[PDB]
C-alpha cells in the first residue's frame, strides 16, 4: 500500500497492554467494556462511581494524564438509555490519549467532575444547556449556549433544528422584541440513503 | 427657490463627505471590517474615521451573526444612535444567516431587527466589494426635506 | 537554579523518599487481594531503588521524569491525596455492581 | 527545542549596569522607538482609492453568480438538483419542466443571496460546467427582493461578465 | 537630488492636460499620475497603465463622465468599464485591446450596463412555475 | 434507591413551595429596579398559571429537574442579571391568535 | 474689542484643521492615506464636520441630569479657549500683573469639564471614565507647578512677558535639561491625544466624556480637547524656546514662533500612534513614586543657583 | 474585542469574582452540521475560526482521513504543513495587533496589516475566496499551486525577516511594555496543568509540551522545528512566546519550500476524492464516482475517532461519531476558547480592570472559537 | 478689560450650543438608555458607593498642594531680603516634603 494504508499498527500492541491494565484491577464498579481501535482507546463507566475514575489516570505512576481537557456528550435515542458523557483526556509527561465514557440514560443526576478537573465546570454547563443533564454538587451551574428566556434544550434530535421560538420581529411594540412567532423558511428534507451496505464485518445478526 | 434646493445638499454633502462607522466584534465579517482600516483598502479620513460609541457616530456596520441573545442588544444600539442613521448588514449572516437560517438561535437577515438600507452580499466580504457599502451610501443620500 | 513550573525547586534530597514509604504503608490496610496493592509497590520499589543508587545526580531526575526532581516531587505530593481516596471508596477491593443495557454497535 | 524567553540578567558589574540604567532613567530606547516610526513616514505608503485604481486578484475568483451558455445559443445548465445537494446553505433551488419538445432544461432557477457563503463548490460540482464564478464585487439594494436572484433572467444577465469568464475558465481547464 | 524632486512634479502637471486638465485630475481625481494610456474603451474610459510606482498598481485608469445616462461627473463607482476588468487593472498582464483577444459568441451585451441600485430599472424577483390549475364551469 | 435527582415524592411538592416564596418576593422587585412593563397584580397571576400547566406530580424525577431549571430562568433576576425587556417577558405580546373552535379554526383552515 | 474675536473664529478653525494632522501625520506613522477624497488633499473635510455634527445630529442624554450635563461643554470651551488671553506672543491680550498663575489656574478648572461629564449620566457606566480620569490627572499637578517653579526662579518672575526677553542668546533647554524632558510629559496631564493620556481615548475603557454626550455636546468637547494640545505646544515654546524677540519687527517673530511651535504640533501626535496606554495604577507610579522625588531634587538645585552665582530678576 | 459579556464584581475598582455571561455568539453549528453530508459540512470548520483557515479543516479532513483510513499524496502533505506554517503568520500576528490596540497601541495594527493585506493574496491565488477556503479536503488537497505562488511565497519570506523584528524594536525593548504587562495573571502550578489550554500558556510558560514535535500529523519531525518557553507565568512572557515563534516560523516556510515532490494533488481513490475536469469528461467510472461524491457523499466507515492538531490557540479536539450513511452525526470542535475563558476565574484575581482587557489579548480568545 | 474679554469668548462659546440644540429636530422616541457604550440593560442601577484603591493617593494631594503654594515666593519674595538668611529656610521646606514621601515609601497603599 503506498496511498491505501494510512498508518501501519506498531504502538497498538503496546495500547492494548493498558485495556488489560485497568481491566486487571476488575471492577463491576468501573470497568464494564473496554474498545480499542485505531491507536486510540476507549473505556465505559457505570454511572454510580466516575469520581473515583476521574482521581485514576490522574497522578498515577504507570498512567499520569492529569489533563482532562475535552469534554463532550452524545445524543442518541436508538438504546434504552438516551445520553452519554463523553470525556476525552490527554497527558503531557506520558503523551498517549484516552476516553473516559458514562452509559446511563442520564435524565437523572450524574456525578460532577468538579472536585477533580478545574475546567470541567465550564464544559458541565455546555451539557445542561444543551442536553439538560444535571451535575450533584456543581458549583454554579449558569446558562452560556442558550437563551436567557429559552424552553427546553436546543440540541436535543427529539425537537426540529429550526426550534419552537426563533423568530424575532420589532413590531407595534415600541422596545420590546417579540418571540411567539415560529414559522420560518424550509430546509429541505434529503430523504437520502444508498442501497447496499459500504462495509463488511459491520453488519450485525438480526 | 434655488438657494433651498442647494442648502439640502450642502447639508447631505456633509454625510457625503465623512461618516463614522461602529465597530460590531460580531464574527469573521469584522476582521474584513478591519480591513477597512488596512491601508492597502482604506477608507480612513477617505469618509470614514473608527471612533466607536454609539452616541457620537453616523453610520452603524453589523458585522455578521446575530443570534436571540443579541436581538435585544443591538437594538437599543441603534436607538442609542443620532436620529440620521444608516445600517449596512455586511456579509451573508447579515443577510440572513451564511449558513443557518434555519437554525435555532440565529435571527434571520437583521431586517427583523433593525431596518437596513445598504446590503453587503459577501462572505468573506473582499475589501474592494466593501468599499461600496460606503460609496453607495453616499450616491443614496440624493434628497431630503422639500417643505 | 530554577524550575519550569510555579513550585520552586527547593535543595532536599531525601525528601523524594519520604513520600513513596508512606503510600506503601496505606496501601496495605484494607486491600491485599485486590490487583491494586500488587501492581503499584512494583512500580514503587523500582523507583525507589535508583534514589539510593544515584548520588544527587541529574541522571536520577531523568529516570522517568527529565524535568528535574520538583516536577517528580508533584507527583509523590498528590500520591498520598489518591491512596487516601481510594481506600475510602470501596471500588478496588469490591466488584458486585449492575451492568448496563446491551448495545453498542453504531 | 526550547528558545527560552528569559535573559537572566544582562547586567553584572560597572559597565553592563549603567548602560541599563541610564535607559530606564531618561528614555534612550524610546527615541530609538520613536525613530522606527520616522523611517516609517519617509517611505511611501503602499495604499488603493478605490474609485479609480483598483486591487490585485486572481484568474480564478469567486463573487455574484452567473450562469454561462454555449457558443450556438442555448442554456449550458442541464437541470440535475447535483448543485443543490452540494449547497451547505441550501441557497440554490431547480425545479425542472421539459421545454417544448426534446429539450429538458429548466423552469425554477433562484439562487438567494440572503444565504451563500461562496464555496465554489457549485461551480466544481457542475458537469457541464454551467454556475461559472466571475469576478464580481458591486451589488448593493435597497430590499432583500431586490438582493435575492430570480429564475435565472438575472443570472442569464451574466453576458456582460461572460467575457471574463471565457478568459478565466482557460486558466481552469488543465488546472493552473 | 532636491532640483530633480520639483522638477519631476511640474513635469507631471504639464504632461497631462495642462491648466484646465490638472485640476480636472485634482478636484475629481484622488491622485495625480501620468504614462502610458491603453485608450480604446467602450463608453469612453480612459484606462492607463505600465507604471512601475508600487506592487499591485497599475495607473490611475480614471472614470468616463456620464457613461450611459447617469449624467454626473462628480460622482463615480465601480459601474465603469466594460467587460475587461479580468485584464490591465487585475490578475492578467495582456492588455484587452492591444495584445489579449476577446472571445466573441454573438449572445453576450453589445452595450455595457451600469448598477441601478436606488433608481428605476432595477433587479426584480419573479415566479417560475405555473402552478396547481383551479377550474371552474358554468 | 436510583436515582436520587434530589428528594423523595412527599419533599418534592415542599422545595417547589420554597422556589415559590422567593419568585413571589421578586415581581415587586422587578419593576421599580428593572422597568414599568405591565403591573404588579396582573404580574402574579402570570406567575400562578404557569405553575398550574407544570402542575402533573407522578415522579420526583420529573418535579426536582423542575426546580433546578426554576433556579435558573427566575433566578434571572435574582442576583440580578441583564434581559432587557425582552427575556423574562413570558406571555405573548404580539401574538393574538387563541382560537379553539371546530367552527373557529376550520374557517381560518389550519391542519 | 476686536482682538478677543481674531483669536476665537480663527483659533476654532486651527482646532478644525488639526483633524487634518490628526490622521495624516498620525496616518504617514502607520503607513496610511488620510484625507484625499473631499478636497484637493481633503482640505475641504475638517469644515465639513462642523456642518456634521451641530446642523443636523441632535441627542440628549436618556435619564440625564438636570441643568449640569450641557454645562459642561460651555465649560469646556469657555475655561480653555480663555486660556489663549494671557499668552505672550509678539503681543498679549491684558498683559496679567502675574502671567502664569492664570495659566496654570485656568487648566486646572479645565479638568472640570472631564468631572462634571461623570454626573452627565445618573447610570454608574460614566463615572468609572470619570474616577479614572481624576487620578490620571491630579498627581500630574503637583510636578506641573513644581518644574514651573524651577524655571521661574532661573528666569524672571512669573509675567509671560519676562520670558521673552531673557531667552536672547541661547534657550532654556540646555540650561534645564532633565526639566524639558519632563515637559513632554507632564504637559500630557490634561486629557489629550496622547501614549501618556487620560481616560478619554476608548482603546480598553469606554470613552469619556464621550459615551454620555451627544454629537453636539461630544463634538463640543473635541473643539476644547484638541485645542489643550495646541496651548501645550505654544507654552512650551514660550518657557523653554525663544531664540529672539525683535520689538521693531513683529513679522520676523511670528514666522519664527510659528515653526518651533509646529515641531512640536507634530511631537504629540508622534507619541500619540507609537505607545500604548500607561494603565491606571503605573501611571500613579511613574510620577509620585519615581519622577516627583527627581523633581523636588532639581528644584531643590534650583533654589541654590541664583544664590551661587547672581540670578535675580 | 466584542461578544464577551464579562459581568463584573468589584470591591472598588478591582475585580474580585469576574463571571463572563459568553456564548452570546453560540451560532449553532453543532446540530446543523447532523443534516449535512461531510464535503457539505467542510467549509463551517474554516467559519468556525476568524483568524485560521488552513488550520482550520486539517483537524477534520485529518479525521476523515483516520476514519478512512486512506493516506493524502506526498505532495498534498506539504502543501499542508506550507499552508499550516502560512495561519501561524495570520494568527500570531492577530495575537500581537489587535492585542496592542486592546492596550493602546495604535502603530502595530497598521504595521502588520500592510502585509496581512498581501497575505491574503497567497490565500486568492490558491483558491477563489478571501478568508475562508474548503482547499483543505479530506482527499488531500483540493487544487494545485499555480505558477505564480512558488516565486511569490519565497520573495516575500526574504523581506519578513527584517519586518518582523520591527516590532521588537517597537514593542518588546520599551519601558511601557515592561512595566505594565510584566507579572499579571502568573499561573504556571499543577493549577495551570488543571485548566488545560493546550497550545500557548503552558507552552508559553512551564512545560515543555508540544504536538507539533511528540505527534506527527503530515510529515513532521522531518521539518525542523522551534519551541519558544518562558520562565514566567505572566503576560509578557506569553506576549514574547508568540513573537518569537513568528521569527521561528520562516524555518519550517523554507524548509517546505526546497523539498517538494512533484506528483499528485487528490488521493487516486475516487470513492473519497472528486477525479479531475478532463477526466471526468471522456472516461465513465470517474464522472459516476463524481456524482454519487455529492447527494449521499463519502460513506464513512462507523466508529467514533478524536483528533487534535496544534492551533496558534490551542487545540481543535474534533470528535466525529460515524454511521454508515455519508452524513455524521453530531461532532464537537473542542477549541481552546472554552478554556481560556475558564481561567478568567483566576486570571483576574486581584487586578484593575485596564489589565483584565490585556488578559483576553494575551489568552487570544477570538470568540469564533467559543461555539461548541 | 478681563471682564469684557472673559464674557465675550464664553458668550459665544454657549451660543454654539444653541446652534447645535433648536435646529436638529424631528422625533424624541423611548430609545435612549441609561449606561450606552457596549449595550444592554443596566444591571447597576442609579448610585451605588464603589469608593476605595486611591483613597490615601489622593489625600496626600490636599495636603501637598499648599506646600506647593507655599513654594511659590521663591521666584517673587528673593530680590529685597538677604538671601544667606533665606536660604536656611527656603530650602526647609522642600527638604521636609522629601521626608513625608520617604514615609510613603514604606507602605503606599492599594493603589
Ligand atoms: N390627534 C390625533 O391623534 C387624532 C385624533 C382623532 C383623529 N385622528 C385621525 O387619525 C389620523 C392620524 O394621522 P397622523 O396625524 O398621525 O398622520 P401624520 O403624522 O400627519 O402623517 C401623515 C403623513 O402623510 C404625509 N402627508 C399627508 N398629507 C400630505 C400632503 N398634502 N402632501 C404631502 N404629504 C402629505 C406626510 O408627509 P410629510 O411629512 O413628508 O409631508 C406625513 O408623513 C388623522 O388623519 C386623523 O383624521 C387623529
Ligand atoms: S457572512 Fe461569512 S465571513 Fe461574514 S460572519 Fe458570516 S460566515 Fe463569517
Ligand atoms: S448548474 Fe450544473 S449541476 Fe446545477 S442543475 Fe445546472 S447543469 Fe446541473
Ligand atoms: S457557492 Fe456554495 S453556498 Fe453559494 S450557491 Fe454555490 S454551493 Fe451554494
Amino acid at each position: 500500500r503506498p496511498t491505501v494504508r494510512p498508518r501501519n499498527d506498531v504502538a497498538h500492541k503496546q495500547l492494548s497492554a493498558f485495556g488489560e491494565y485497568v481491566a486487571e484491577i476488575l471492577p463491576k464498579y468501573v470497568q464494564q467494556v473496554q474498545v480499542s481501535c485505531f491507536n486510540e482507546l476507549e473505556i465505559c463507566i457505570h454511572p454510580d462511581g466516575v469520581i473515583p475514575v476521574l482521581t485514576f489516570l490522574r497522578d498515577h505512576s504507570n498512567a499520569q494524564f492529569k489533563s482532562l481537557a475535552d469534554l463532550t456528550a452524545v445524543d442518541i435515542p436508538t438504546r434504552q438509555n438516551r445520553f452519554e458523557i463523553v470525556y476525552n483526556l490527554l497527558s503531557l509527561r506520558f503523551n498517549s490519549r484516552i476516553r473516559v465514557k458514562t452509559y446511563t440514560d442520564e435524565l437523572t443526576p450524574i456525578e460532577s467532575s468538579v472536585p477533580v478537573y478545574k475546567a470541567a465546570n465550564w464544559y458541565e454547563r455546555e451539557i445542561w444547556d444543551m442536553f439538560g443533564v444535571f451535575f450533584a454538587n456543581h458549583p454554579d451551574l449558569r446558562r452560556i449556549l442558550t437563551d436567557y428566556g429559552f424552553e427546553g434544550h436546543p440540541f436535543r434530535k427529539d425537537f426540529p433544528l429550526s426550534g419552537y421560538v426563533e423568530l424575532r420581529y420589532d413590531d407595534e411594540v415600541k422596545r420590546v422584541v417579540a418571540e411567539p412567532v415560529e414559522l420560518a423558511q424550509e430546509f429541505r428534507k434529503f430523504d437520502l440513503n444508498s442501497p447496499w451496505e459500504a462495509f463488511p464485518a459491520y453488519r450485525q445478526p438480526p | 427657490e434655488y438657494v433651498v434646493a442647494k442648502l439640502d445638499d450642502l447639508i447631505n454633502w456633509a454625510r457625503r463627505s465623512s461618516l463614522w462607522p461602529m465597530t460590531f466584534g460580531l464574527a469573521c465579517c469584522a476582521v474584513e471590517m478591519m480591513h477597512m482600516a488596512a491601508p492597502r483598502y482604506d477608507m480612513d479620513r477617505f469618509g470614514v474615521v473608527f471612533r466607536a460609541s454609539p452616541r457620537q457616530s453616523d453610520v452603524m456596520i453589523v458585522a455578521g451573526t446575530l443570534t436571540n441573545k443579541m436581538a435585544p442588544a443591538l437594538r437599543k444600539v441603534y436607538d442609542q444612535m443620532p436620529e440620521p442613521r444608516y445600517v449596512v448588514s455586511m456579509g451573508s449572516c447579515a443577510n440572513g444567516g451564511g449558513y443557518y437560517h434555519y437554525s435555532y438561535s440565529v435571527v434571520r437577515g437583521c431586517d427583523r431587527i433593525v431596518p437596513v438600507d445598504i446590503y453587503v452580499p459577501g462572505c468573506p466580504p473582499t475589501a474592494e466589494a466593501l468599499l461600496y457599502g460606503i460609496l453607495q451610501l453616499q450616491k443614496k443620500i440624493k434628497r431630503e426635506k422639500r417643505l | 537554579t530554577g524550575l519550569v513550573g510555579l513550585a520552586v525547586c527547593e535543595t532536599p534530597h531525601e525528601r523524594l523518599k519520604i513520600l513513596y514509604t508512606k503510600i506503601l504503608d496505606v496501601l496495605g490496610h484494607i486491600p491485599k487481594n485486590a490487583a491494586y496493592r500488587k501492581y503499584t509497590e512494583q512500580i514503587t520499589n523500582e523507583k525507589l531503588s535508583m534514589v539510593k543508587a544515584e548520588p544527587d545526580v541529574k541522571k536520577l531526575e531523568e529516570r522517568l521524569q527529565g524535568g528535574q526532581i520538583e516536577e517528580v516531587i508533584l507527583q509523590a505530593e498528590n500520591e498520598l491525596s489518591l491512596a487516601r481516596k481510594m481506600i475510602q471508596w470501596k471500588p478496588w477491593e469490591p466488584l458486585v455492581e449492575e451492568p448496563p443495557a446491551s448495545q453498542w454497535k453504531w | 527545542t526550547y528558545k527560552y524567553v528569559n535573559l537572566r540578567e544582562p547586567s553584572m558589574d560597572m559597565k553592563s549596569v549603567t548602560d541599563r540604567a541610564a535607559q530606564t532613567l531618561l528614555w534612550t530606547e524610546l527615541i530609538r522607538g520613536l525613530g522606527m516610526t520616522l523611517s516609517y513616514l519617509f517611505r511611501e505608503p503602499a495604499t488603493i482609492n478605490y474609485p479609480f485604481e483598483k486591487g490585485p486578484l486572481s484568474p480564478r475568483f469567486r463573487g455574484e453568480h452567473a450562469l454561462r451558455r454555449y457558443p450556438s445559443g442555448e442554456e449550458r445548465c442541464i437541470a440535475c438538483k447535483l448543485c443543490e445537494a452540494v449547497c451547505p446553505a441550501q441557497a440554490i433551488t431547480i425545479e425542472a419542466e421539459p421545454r417544448a419538445d426534446g429539450s429538458r432544461r429548466t423552469t425554477r432557477y433562484d439562487i438567494d443571496m440572503t444565504k451563500c457563503i461562496y464555496c465554489g463548490f457549485c461551480q466544481e460540482a457542475c458537469p457541464v460546467d454551467a454556475i461559472v464564478e466571475g469576478p464580481n464585487f458591486e451589488f448593493s439594494t435597497e430590499t432583500h427582493e431586490e438582493l435575492l436572484y430570480n429564475k435565472e433572467k438575472l443570472l442569464n444577465n451574466g453576458d456582460k461578465w461572460e467575457a471574463e469568464i471565457a478568459a478565466n475558465i482557460q486558466a481552469d481547464y488543465l488546472y493552473r | 537630488e532636491l532640483l530633480q524632486v520639483l522638477k519631476r512634479g511640474l513635469q507631471q502637471v504639464s504632461g497631462h492636460g495642462g491648466l484646465r486638465g490638472y485640476l480636472r485630475v485634482l478636484f475629481r481625481a484622488n491622485d495625480v499620475r501620468v504614462g502610458t494610456l491603453v485608450g480604446e474603451d467602450k463608453y469612453g474610459n480612459k484606462y492607463y497603465e505600465d507604471n512601475k510606482q508600487f506592487f499591485g498598481r497599475h495607473r490611475w485608469v480614471i472614470y468616463t463622465t456620464e457613461m450611459n445616462g447617469k449624467n454626473t461627473f462628480w460622482d463615480v463607482d465601480g459601474s465603469m468599464v466594460p467587460p475587461e476588468w479580468h485584464r490591465w487593472l487585475h490578475c492578467m498582464t495582456d492588455d484587452p485591446p492591444t495584445v489579449k483577444p476577446p472571445t466573441a459568441r454573438k449572445f453576450i451585451w453589445t452595450n455595457h450596463k451600469f448598477n441601478l441600485s436606488g433608481t428605476p430599472q432595477q433587479y426584480v424577483p419573479y415566479s417560475t412555475t405555473r402552478k396547481k390549475i383551479q377550474e371552474w364551469v358554468p | 434507591v436510583k436515582p436520587i435527582f434530589s428528594r423523595d415524592m412527599n419533599e418534592a411538592k415542599r422545595r417547589v413551595r420554597e422556589l415559590y416564596r422567593a419568585w413571589y418576593r421578586e415581581v415587586p422587585n422587578t419593576v421599580h429596579l428593572f422597568q414599568l412593563d405591565i403591573s404588579v397584580k396582573q404580574g402574579r397571576d402570570k406567575v400562578r398559571e404557569m405553575f398550574k400547566k407544570n402542575a402533573h406530580i407522578t415522579d420526583p424525577r420529573v418535579v426536582d429537574l423542575l426546580v433546578i431549571k426554576g433556579k435558573m430562568e427566575l433566578e434571572e433576576t435574582i442576583k440580578v442579571w441583564k434581559q432587557r425587556t425582552h427575556v423574562m417577558r413570558f406571555f405573548h405580546e404580539t401574538e393574538a391568535p387563541r382560537p379553539k373552535d371546530f367552527l373557529s379554526k376550520f374557517y381560518v383552515g389550519h391542519d | 474689542m476686536i482682538n478677543i474675536l481674531m483669536l476665537i473664529i480663527p483659533i476654532l478653525l486651527a482646532v478644525a484643521f488639526l483633524t487634518l494632522v490628526e490622521r495624516k501625520v498620525l496616518g504617514y506613522m502607520q503607513l496610511r492615506k488620510g484625507p484625499n477624497v473631499v478636497g484637493p488633499y481633503g482640505l475641504l473635510q475638517p469644515i465639513a464636520d462642523a456642518i456634521k455634527l451641530f446642523i443636523k445630529e441632535p441627542l440628549r442624554p436618556a435619564t440625564s441630569s438636570a441643568s449640569m450635563f450641557i454645562l459642561a461643554p460651555i465649560m469646556a470651551l469657555g475655561l480653555a479657549l480663555t486660556m489663549w488671553i494671557p499668552l505672550p506672543m509678539p503681543y498679549p491680550l491684558i498683559n496679567m500683573n502675574l502671567g502664569v498663575l492664570f495659566m496654570l489656574a485656568m487648566s486646572s478648572l479645565a479638568v472640570y469639564s472631564i468631572l462634571w461629564s461623570g454626573w452627565a449620566s445618573n447610570s454608574k457606566y460614566a463615572l468609572i471614565g470619570a474616577l479614572r480620569a481624576v487620578a490620571q490627572t491630579i498627581s500630574y499637578e503637583v510636578t506641573l507647578a513644581i518644574i514651573l517653579l524651577s524655571v521661574l526662579l532661573m528666569s524672571g518672575s512669573f509675567t509671560l512677558s519676562t520670558l521673552i526677553t531673557t531667552q536672547e542668546q541661547m534657550w532654556l533647554i540646555l540650561p534645564a535639561w532633565p526639566l524639558a524632558m519632563m515637559w513632554f510629559i507632564s504637559t500630557l496631564a490634561e486629557t489629550n491625544r496622547a501614549p501618556f493620556d487620560l481616560t478619554e481615548g476608548e482603546s480598553e475603557l469606554v470613552s469619556g466624556f464621550n459615551v454620555e454626550y451627544a454629537a453636539g455636546p461630544f463634538a463640543l468637547f473635541f473643539m476644547a480637547e484638541y485645542a489643550n494640545i495646541i496651548m501645550m505646544n505654544i507654552f512650551t515654546a514660550i518657557l523653554f524656546l525663544g531664540t529672539s524677540h525683535n520689538p521693531h519687527m513683529p513679522e520676523l517673530y511670528t514666522i519664527n514662533f510659528t515653526i518651533k511651535s509646529l515641531l512640536l504640533t507634530m511631537s504629540f501626535l508622534w507619541i500619540r500612534a507609537s505607545y500604548p496606554r500607561f494603565r491606571y495604577d503605573q501611571l500613579m507610579h511613574l510620577l509620585w513614586k519615581n519622577f516627583l522625588p527627581l523633581t523636588l531634587a532639581l528644584c531643590m538645585w534650583h533654589v541654590s543657583l541664583p544664590i551661587l552665582t547672581s540670578g535675580i530678576p | 474585542h466584542g461578544v464577551l459579556r464579562l459581568v463584573m464584581e468589584l470591591s472598588g475598582e478591582m475585580v474580585r469574582k469576574c463571571d463572563p455571561h459568553i456564548g452570546l455568539l453560540h451560532r449553532g453549528t453543532e446540530k446543523l452540521i447532523e443534516y449535512k453530508t461531510y464535503l457539505q459540512a467542510l467549509p463551517y470548520f474554516d467559519r468556525l475560526d476568524y483568524v485560521s483557515m488552513m488550520c482550520n479543516e486539517q483537524a477534520y479532513s485529518l479525521a476523515v482521513e483516520k476514519l478512512l483510513n486512506i493516506r493524502p499524496p506526498p505532495r498534498a502533505q506539504w502543501i499542508r504543513v506550507l499552508f499550516g506554517e502560512i495561519t501561524r503568520l495570520l494568527n500570531h500576528i492577530m495575537a500581537v495587533t489587535t492585542h496592542a490596540l486592546d492596550i493602546g497601541a495604535m502603530t502595530p495594527f497598521f504595521w502588520m496589516f500592510e502585509e496581512r493585506e498581501k497575505m491574503f493574496e497567497f490565500y486568492e491565488r490558491v483558491s477563489g475566496a478571501r478568508m475562508h477556503a474548503a482547499y483543505v479536503r479530506p482527499g488531500g488537497v483540493h487544487q494545485d499551486l499555480p505558477l505564480g505562488l512558488m516565486d511569490d511565497i519565497y520573495e516575500f519570506s526574504k523581506n519578513f525577516s527584517l519586518r518582523i523584528d520591527e516590532l521588537e524594536e517597537m514593542l518588546t525593548n520599551n519601558r511601557i511594555w515592561r512595566n505594565r504587562t510584566v507579572d499579571i495573571g502568573i499561573v504556571t502550578a499543577e493549577d495551570a496543568l488543571n485548566y488545560g489550554f493546550s497550545g500557548v500558556m503552558l507552552r508559553g510558560s512551564g512545560i515543555q509540551w508540544d504536538l507539533r514535535k511528540t505527534q506527527p500529523y503530515d510529515v513532521y519531525d522531518q521539518v525542523e522545528f522551534d519551541v519558544p518557553i518562558g520562565s514566567r507565568g505572566d503576560c509578557y512572557d506569553r506576549y514574547l512566546c508568540r513573537v518569537e515563534e513568528m521569527r521561528q516560523s520562516i524555518r519550517i516556510i523554507s524548509q517546505c519550500l526546497n523539498k517538494m515532490p512533484p506528483g499528485e494533488i487528490k488521493v487516486d481513490d475516487a470513492k473519497v476524492s472528486p477525479p479531475k475536469r478532463a477526466e471526468m469528461k471522456t472516461s465513465m467510472e470517474s464522472l459516476i464516482h463524481h456524482f454519487k461524491l455529492y447527494t449521499e457523499g463519502y460513506q464513512v466507515p462507523p466508529g467514533a475517532t478524536y483528533t487534535a492538531i496544534e492551533a496558534p490557540k490551542g487545540e481543535f479536539g474534533v470528535y466525529l461519531v460515524s454511521d454508515g450513511s455519508s452524513r455524521p452525526y453530531r461532532c464537537k470542535i473542542k477549541a481552546p476558547g472554552f478554556a481560556h475563558l475558564a481561567g478568567l476565574d483566576k486570571m483576574s484575581k486581584g487586578h484593575m480592570l485596564a489589565d483584565v482587557v490585556a488578559i483576553i489579548g494575551t489568552q487570544d480568545i477570538v470568540f469564533g472559537e467559543v461555539d461548541r | 478689560n478681563l471682564m469684557l474679554a472673559l464674557l465675550t469668548n464664553f458668550t459665544l462659546a454657549t451660543l454654539l450650543v444653541i446652534i447645535a440644540f433648536w435646529l436638529p429636530q424631528l422625533n424624541v422616541y423611548s430609545e435612549k438608555t441609561s449606561p450606552y457604550e457596549c449595550g444592554f440593560d443596566p444591571m447597576g442601577s442609579a448610585r451605588l458607593p464603589f469608593s476605595m484603591k486611591f483613597f490615601l493617593v489622593a489625600i496626600t494631594f490636599l495636603l501637598f498642594d499648599l506646600e506647593i503654594a507655599l513654594l511659590l515666593p521663591l521666584p517673587w519674595a528673593s530680590q529685597t531680603a538677604n538671601l544667606n538668611t533665606m536660604l536656611t529656610m527656603a530650602l526647609f521646606l522642600i527638604i521636609l516634603l522629601a521626608v513625608s514621601l520617604a514615609y510613603e515609601w514604606t507602605q503606599k497603599g492599594l493603589e
